[PDB]
């Protein structure tokens, strides 16, 4: 239905 | 059979309402979108509406809070109400069926994260 | 300090309900989310909830329709109800505040459709 | 804060 990519980006 | 209409020549701060009238019903409840192109520039997404599992609407950042897309099911017509027009909105506007191919989200997390909890899926449980 | 809890051993097809409880720090974009990490895999987003501009929920494609995120405002607690669990769900799960930095949408068009309609906005209009 | 980008791709 909705094709999604969820990227996680941390910090240091 | 799609037909865009309702264009004009207006002062900044004015309004126009674009219409896109469809002849049939497409795929049952697909996505209809607007895009625009100004002279010497590339095509730019403006807005889209789907009425599949309910209504969702999408907008370019530059037109949020000025433009509203809607659909009159009984006339098989999609509307783009353009308020607070600016000189930079000058273009040819087009309506077309669209498909949303992919959406990419970028989520930021900061700092140490907390205590986690273990999930183990096992026929032995 | 944020504590995920409610994990356990579970048979395939079973359920778990995870809890994420804060101490009261509504601030850096009121989005709370869950991510997981399984051996040999990269940390993966699972789900997020914003209760800022109404309730907005987000899910990884592989748990859509199986997992439901919610928030109990009274208790300052976020829940992840995990149904129809499968071996690929085995991981350590973490909750964390998250910010949604950017969304990229990719729209496809096919076919000749119609004339366009010309819009001109200028102070010369009269 | 949240930025959106909307990309068009025209295909057969």
């Amino acid at each position: 239905k909705k094709i999604e990519t969820h990227k996680l980006t941390f910090r240091e | 059979q799609l037909q865009a209409s309702g264009g004009g020549f207006v002062q900044p701060g004015g309004s126009l309402r674009l219409s896109c009238a469809a002849s049939g019903y497409t795929s049952g409840d697909e996505i209809m979108g607007w895009f625009r192109q100004a002279p010497g520039k590339e095509r730019e997404f403006v807005s889209a509406i789907s009425w599949q599992s309910g209504t969702s609407t999408y907008y370019a950042d530059s037109v949020k809070g000025r433009f509203t897309i809607s659909r009159d099911n009984s006339k098989n017509t999609v509307y783009l109400q353009m308020n607070s027009l600016r000189a930079e909105d000058t273009a040819t506007y087009y309506c077309a069926p669209m498909t949303l191919a992919e959406t990419y989200y970028e989520w930021l997390i900061s700092g140490y994260w907390g205590q986690g909890t273990q999930v183990t899926v096992s026929s032995a449980a």
